[PDB]
């Protein structure tokens, strides 16, 4: 059969944070430098900030997802961002 | 007086029994307990500014209620420090769409 | 009671001396004062209790995070040019 | 300006969390943006907690409660 | 006949309502409407005027921001004619309840 794998390892599928640690570490580190130069970054307590601000993002495309059905089509235009952006309240 | 002394104007001694009364410290700071006084008279002053302003725009004399909607509303960061709480009697500024026009 | 009508009076007075006002502004601006005097005092309140203790830094960084930073500036450095005149 | 370290894969993912396998030719610029946008602030919070921390060194309650503040 | 088309009018009248800031909703319907919601809870409420005059700009302020967030939602799509949907948009999207 061909589809009971499907059925018996599918019964727990949960998709995970992806950013790259690196990559956004020295982001994160590059624009700390201008506020302030020579900040140490705590290699803890990071791991948090990397998952607040994927919650905020995948509110934002579970948002302009809305939007795009309401507009009957599935691609994303920079209208549905900046609306959602503006009536979110920021 | 101590404002006049600081140089500043709105009664600091009200507003240091407000702040007892509210207990939000056993020992407030009495280094400078007129600085939460001057940052607020630095706020009030820009914000009677705008509203005279708005106020000598439309030739009334007196502070129109609305004159002050659209002081604090056209400031920007106004809007973002204040946008959450509306005021009574006030207004929209105009805003209509350039594709709605026919 | 005490109003604060007379402080605000003058302060218009000061940088406007032939704009009046209505009574009606009167209650917007007390309020004002009074709810953004609450906030900050309630936010130098939650920063007292941040730090593990029981001043004046308190209040100038509470007032530096609550509002927008370019006006921020401005009201850190009269307060601070305030307390240096009242300081003798 | 290594802005551009997060790939356009790992904003086809993104998008790919979120359902919908549409994605635009710029939906990668915009995202850029509204992280721009995002985590600067929830930076300048912390930011000013270290300096009403007297600490040089960020720490977990610090940042935390720094970035609850947004809701 | 001086009949103008549909619209012709109606920028000129949303022009004429935006520049004004007077009460929009009579008041003797809203005092029908506030007593019949809160007779349901206690007897002998004994309202002040001034409070009913609050709750009335409270809930105009409040409609005229919902109206023009709805009025954005549908200017994104190709419609000038507001339905359900948009109210509906802008109520979820916000998270009120």
């Amino acid at each position: 059969g061909t589809v009971a794998l499907r059925e018996i390892r599918r019964f727990q599928k949960s998709t995970e944070l992806l950013i790259r640690k690196l990559p956004f570490q020295r982001l994160v580190r590059e624009i700390a430098q201008d506020f302030k130069t020579d900040l140490r970054f705590q290699s803890s307590a990071i791991g948090a900030l990397q998952e607040s601000v994927e919650a905020y993002l995948v509110s934002l495309f579970e948002d302009t997802n809305l939007a795009a059905i309401h507009a009957k089509r599935v691609t994303i235009m920079p209208k549905e961002i900046q609306l959602a952006r503006r009536l979110r309240g920021e | 007086s101590r404002s006049a002394k600081a140089g500043l104007t709105f009664p600091v001694g009200r507003v240091h029994r407000l702040l007892r009364r509210g207990n939000y410290a056993q020992r407030i700071g009495s280094g400078a307990p007129v600085y939460l006084t001057a940052v607020l008279e630095y706020l009030a002053a820009e914000i009677l500014e705008l509203a005279g302003n708005a106020a000598r725009d439309n030739k009334k004399t007196r502070i129109i209620p609305r004159h002050l909607q659209l002081a604090i509303r056209n400031d920007d960061e106004l809007n973002k420090l204040l946008g959450n709480v509306t005021i009574a009697q006030g207004g929209v500024l105009p805003n209509i769409h350039q594709n709605l026009l026919p | 009671k005490e109003t604060y009508s007379s402080y605000i009076y003058k302060v218009l007075k000061q940088t406007h001396p032939d704009t009046g006002i209505s009574q009606k502004s009167m209650s917007i601006l007390n309020s004002f004062v009074n709810d953004i005097f609450e906030r900050i005092a309630t936010e130098a309140s939650k920063l007292a209790a941040y730090n593990k203790k029981s001043s004046a830094r308190e209040i100038q960084t509470a007032v530096r995070l609550i509002l927008p930073g370019e006006l921020a500036k401005h009201a850190v450095s009269e307060g601070t040019r305030a307390v240096t005149k009242y300081s003798s | 300006d290594n802005i551009q370290g997060i790939t356009k894969p790992a904003i086809r993912r993104l998008a790919r969390r979120g359902g919908v396998k549409r994605i635009s030719g710029l939906i990668y610029e915009e995202v850029r943006a509204v992280l721009k946008s995002f985590l600067e602030s929830v930076i300048r919070d912390s930011v000013t907690y270290t300096e009403h921390a007297k600490r040089k060194t960020v720490t977990s309650l610090d940042v935390v409660y720094a970035l609850k503040r947004q809701g």
